[PDB]
């Protein structure tokens, strides 16, 4: 009844019970195929003492953090496919004729984790199917036969698991959701699978906070006082641990968060997508004005404050009560010292006060539509030290937008200059610089150790634009 | 620095140091260096610079990223491409004695933001 690597194991696997659970350490693969691969005899090896280490069948003292364990049980099979049968006989092996049942529990674990990663071959499905169902009644077991059924489907992962999934696993769970917060202060669960890819992911915030499109949005990560964009077509958990470990390398499993963003400003219409404009475009662009980016009047300022307090407080006219506190809230970090303390709060009182009738969600689409229209709307900025222009000051402000490449003037806020997309011949960056060519012309060199968000931004906006 | 008695006029002309804070770091060869390298004459600095420290530079203190490498063991490296300065680097680590000798420009302090977040 229960189906076994049994009579497999005469035509695939290695002479010396060896389909069967054993304590005992392997010291060459099961598969002959692998078998013959003397190279590959130590891998196979390290695989089985992790699988033994993990479902608790290895006698030793020094014990493994559980990522290090799934780590080493896959890592390899990942880059080198002819591991990929070998890891699964070494998991089948393990769970036939198991009779200790925190054993077998743990090791329904890791074939969990492993359908999530890679199917068995062509000629191993047919008998990991039927393993999996002749023991239908395992806890884990439906899912990992859906499992291989979805990957089959979307294509192998390219990272072993991701903590999140090993957390998931060890406690015999299936269903997996994490956080992702979005520019306004919230946040919500969302439902990921080993196979989810980052615009899956996109899709269903989509539909949850009722965008129109999310197009020109990401997932991003924000890790180690980094935010890092996700590629669209990445799987989410890839994703995670391939800029987990480029920060690690270029920078004890390391806190993090996901957020939902506006990544590329292009063709923003404010009160198009009010949904889009109340929770994400309105609190990305307040705090980059309220840094002083944008070249802004006085009376500019103050009209602004007034959409800005009513969006932050709606009917309470009383947070203007201490101007210092509120007022960096408000009013630009380049303009606060143009008028006093009360002048400042007279003014903006003023202006708030024309907007009772209206919500909050009317004072952020005002705001936005407002300076839409503004060069420097709609970017990412890069405070660098230039060393190409000597006519320049040696610090400048750099937006990226959909624009092109801009050069401000810290002090003026003044555009020193435009590098269009459509005169921008060459770019290239290191992790303390950024260069970019125009025409036959004028070049940029800075120093930054931002050049690599320059470089995804340049890429996606000229992708973008091509398609 | 690691030595106080160097002088960089004493090595270089001004041309080659001016605007420049000079400095001489001798590391003791323990473990790996693992000091990261970008630049290069072929690139668009123009000279070598630490790209990251992972470890004996680590270990020293003295040098971090952005510091530039302008020579190893008394060679002049701040005509060398970068395989030609990666390359010189790690035979100095492998052959010779106890230290390296690496001659840095310290990169200054930073009178700007370098880690704005905003899209």
């Amino acid at each position: 009844k229960l189906h076994t690597l049994e009579e497999f194991s005469y035509e695939f696997f290695r002479a010396p019970h060896l389909w069967a659970y054993s304590c005992e350490p392997l010291r060459q693969p099961l598969l002959k195929r692998v078998h013959a691969n003397v190279d590959l005899w130590d891998i196979a090896c390290q695989i089985f003492v992790a699988i033994l280490r993990y479902m608790g069948d290895y006698p030793s003292r020094q014990a493994w953090p559980t990522l290090e364990l799934t780590d080493q049980i896959f890592t390899l099979a990942l880059q080198h496919p002819a591991l990929q049968d070998e890891v699964y006989c070494q998991i089948l092996k393990q769970l036939t004729h198991n009779s200790n049942r925190h054993s077998e529990e743990r090791g329904w674990q890791l074939l969990w984790l492993c359908t999530g990663l890679f199917p068995p071959s062509k000629g191993l499905l047919p008998h990991a199917q039927k393993f999996i169902d002749t023991r239908r009644g395992k806890l884990l077991a439906p899912d990992c036969s859906r499992r291989i059924q979805k990957v089959l489907r979307t294509g192998p992962r390219k990272q072993p698991p991701h903590q999140v999934e090993v957390e998931a696993a060890e406690q015999n769970v299936s269903r997996i959701c994490h956080k992702i917060y979005f520019p306004n202060d919230t946040s919500e669960m969302l439902e990921v699978v080993a196979n989810t890819r980052v615009r899956d992911v996109c899709d269903s915030i989509a539909t949850r906070l009722q965008l129109a499109s999310w197009e020109g949005c990401s997932l991003f990560i924000k890790i180690s006082d980094k935010v890092i964009s996700q590629k669209e077509g990445d799987f989410f958990f890839d994703s995670l641990r391939e800029v987990s470990d480029w920060v690690k390398k270029n920078k004890v499993t390391l806190p993090y968060q996901v957020y939902f963003m506006r990544k590329l400003w292009l063709n923003i219409s404010p009160g198009k997508d009010v949904n889009a404009d109340t929770i994400l475009h309105y609190h990305q662009e307040l705090p980059k004005y309220l840094r002083g980016f944008h070249k802004c009047s006085r009376e500019d300022a103050i009209h602004l404050a007034g959409l800005i307090y009513k969006a932050q407080f709606n009917n309470d006219r009383s947070q203007l009560a201490s101007v210092p506190k509120i007022l960096r809230e408000l009013v630009p970090e380049n303009l606060t010292r143009l008028m006093s303390s009360e002048e400042w709060k007279k003014s903006i009182l003023l202006a708030y006060d024309k907007h009772k009738d209206k919500t909050v969600e009317e004072a952020k689409v005002a705001f936005l539509k407002w300076i839409c229209r503004w060069p420097t709307f709609g970017s990412a900025f890069f405070e660098v030290k230039q060393t190409s222009e000597p006519s320049y000051p040696d610090v400048i402000l750099i937006a990226i937008n959909r624009h092109g490449v801009l050069l401000i003037h810290p002090k003026t806020k003044d555009l020193l200059t435009t590098y269009p997309f459509t005169k921008i011949s060459s770019w290239s960056s290191g992790s303390t610089y950024f260069h970019m060519a125009l025409g036959s012309g004028s070049r940029l060199l800075c120093e930054t150790s931002l050049g690599y968000k320059m470089d995804d931004l340049l890429t996606s906006y000229v992708q973008q634009l091509l398609s | 620095k690691y030595e106080e008695g160097f002088d960089p006029y004493s090595m270089f002309t001004p041309e080659q140091i001016m605007g420049k804070d000079v400095r001489l770091l001798r590391i003791k060869k323990e473990g790996s260096l693992d000091l990261a390298l970008e630049g290069g004459v072929d690139s668009p600095i123009g000279k070598v610079v630490v790209s990251a420290v992972y470890g004996a530079a680590e270990r020293h203190g003295g040098i971090v990223k952005g510091d530039e490498i302008m020579a190893i063991n008394g060679k002049i490296v701040t005509d060398y491409t970068l395989a030609e300065a990666e390359a010189a680097l790690q035979k100095a680590w492998n052959q010779g004695g106890d230290w390296i000798d690496l001659v840095v420009a310290v990169c200054p302090p930073k009178e700007y933001d370098d880690e704005l977040t905003f899209f």
